[PDB]
């Protein structure tokens, strides 16, 4: 064939952190579907915002937004355990259905998206034009969330420990920990990679009687 | 790992 349909951009989701997480690839042969489970951010979320988006840009603030919906009565639990299947299905004529699914809890919801929404010709290519020129930058934004999300989980790991032990943690130990927490926190807000991982070091520095307990 | 989602406004 020297002719077909494709969706022209990527379409996802916006996922912890603003990064767009791609469901179809730009140029796929529609009609086409993808599924892809998902979990919760924190603990004891009881509810989740599928926001769609069409582009290239690994920030979900740059993408165009083609509608959103919220997932609620997940049974609260620890981050990562819900399992929330987020289906995109285009048809033959370019209507997107999205879906997401609690396994759990069986609760769903979807929106239908109109086949002309999104970007026209021009800021299609523009989109590409902009993704491209922008991919450095990009991927260190990328690279910044995914230590983010880790100096987080670190930060959460070593909360969690600290509770646990309790008594049994020295004075000196407990005390140290809660200032690196504090200097881990601050650097959490920044953009700089490296900050982040050196506070996330000292940090673990400081948490070595904390991990034997 | 599977990608996590935030919790609505």
């Amino acid at each position: 064939v020297l002719l077909l349909d494709v969706t022209p951009l990527s379409l996802g989701i916006e996922t912890m952190g603003g990064v767009m997480t791609t469901l179809i690839a730009k140029n796929t042969t529609i009609p086409t579907k993808h599924s892809q489970v998902f979990s919760t951010a924190e603990d004891n979320q009881s509810a989740v915002t599928i926001h769609v988006l069409q582009g290239e840009r690994k920030r979900a603030a740059d993408n165009k937004s083609l509608g959103q919906f919220n997932l609620d009565g997940i049974n609260p639990a620890p981050r990562g355990m819900p399992q929330i299947e987020v289906t995109f299905d285009i048809d033959a004529d370019g209507i997107l259905h999205v879906s997401a699914k609690d396994k759990n809890s069986g609760k769903e919801q979807k929106i239908t998206i109109k086949a002309s929404s999104g970007l026209n010709e021009d800021e299609i290519q523009k989109m590409v034009r902009d993704a491209e020129a922008n991919a450095e930058a990009d991927r260190k934004f990328e690279e910044l969330v995914q230590t983010r999300n880790q100096g987080d989980h670190l930060l959460h790991s070593t909360r969690k420990q600290v509770e646990e032990a309790g008594d049994k943690l020295p004075a000196d130990d407990k005390t140290a920990i809660e200032s690196a927490l504090t200097a881990l926190e601050t650097a959490l807000k920044g953009e700089d990679k490296a900050a982040i991982e050196a506070k996330m070091q000292e940090l673990a520095q400081v948490s070595q009687k904390l991990m034997e307990i | 790992r599977p990608p996590r989602l935030p919790r609505p406004r």
